[PDB]
């Protein structure tokens, strides 16, 4: 493995910050959680901090998740 | 699929894990997500450590969406089908590319395809791992926090690398 892999042997806290503009509809999302790569496991909670998300949440999973 | 450094690479595949190899300095991840018969997202993100915390910062730009399409019209079910992410090396950029299809469920029973094309390149100068072809098998569960009044998403994901024996 690589040197970098050593950073992932335990639970690692995660922060996600997104700024978006879809057809002029602007929004931001903040997420928090943790990852445990030993088990391939991610747990995250996202909040649209600007109000209503103007697109469906599932369409953002590959970007935010 | 924003923090693919949390994938589980089996020990016999660990020489193929670009994502962790780029840490802590991190990598740039770019995608084009093309929604069939609708618009597209273009995303640019930087994934890196800030102290002991793994940070994913993203800019997303969506254009050419249909006002009462499945996306702007909120016609997609709140769930998520398992899928694979197919990774190949991009030696010329000292990074990787990926291709995969996401199939969102439409509330009428149909499917909304989202084609994904992805490119990742290291931010730092240190050596990285350029993989042989392989894939990430992903499963995601979407839920809600019953005490949260803000618009939100709770996600539980498992991802394992595969395709090399
Ligand atoms: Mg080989």
């Amino acid at each position: 493995a690589s040197k970098g892999e050593e950073l992932f042997t335990g639970v690692v806290p995660i922060l996600v910050e997104l700024d978006g503009d879809v057809n002029g509809h602007k929004f931001s999302v903040s997420g928090e959680g943790e990852g445990d790569a030993t088990y391939g496991k991610l747990t995250l909670k996202f909040i649209c901090t600007t109000g209503k998300l103007p697109v469906p949440w599932p369409t953002l999973v590959t970007t935010l998740g | 699929a924003g923090v693919q450094c949390f994938s589980r690479y089996p020990d016999h595949m660990k020489q193929h894990d670009f994502f962790k190899s780029a840490m802590p300095e991190g990598y740039v991840q770019e995608r084009t997500i093309s929604f069939k018969d609708d618009g597209n997202y273009k995303t640019r993100a930087e994934v890196k450590f800030e102290g002991d915390t793994l940070v994913n910062r993203i800019e997303l730009k969506g254009i050419d969406f249909k006002e009462d399409g499945n996306i702007l019209g909120h016609k997609l079910e709140y769930n998520y089908n398992s899928h694979n992410v197919y990774i190949t090396a991009d030696k010329q950029k000292n990074g990787i590319k990926a291709n995969f299809k996401i199939r969102h469920n439409i509330e009428d029973g149909s499917v909304q395809l989202a084609d994904h094309y992805q490119q990742n390149t290291p931010i730092g100068d240190g050596p990285v791992l350029l993989p042989d072809n392989h894939y990430l098998s992903t499963q995601s569960a979407l839920s809600k926090d019953p005490n949260e009044k803000r618009d939100h998403m709770v996600l539980l994901e498992f991802v394992t690398a595969a395709g090399i024996t």
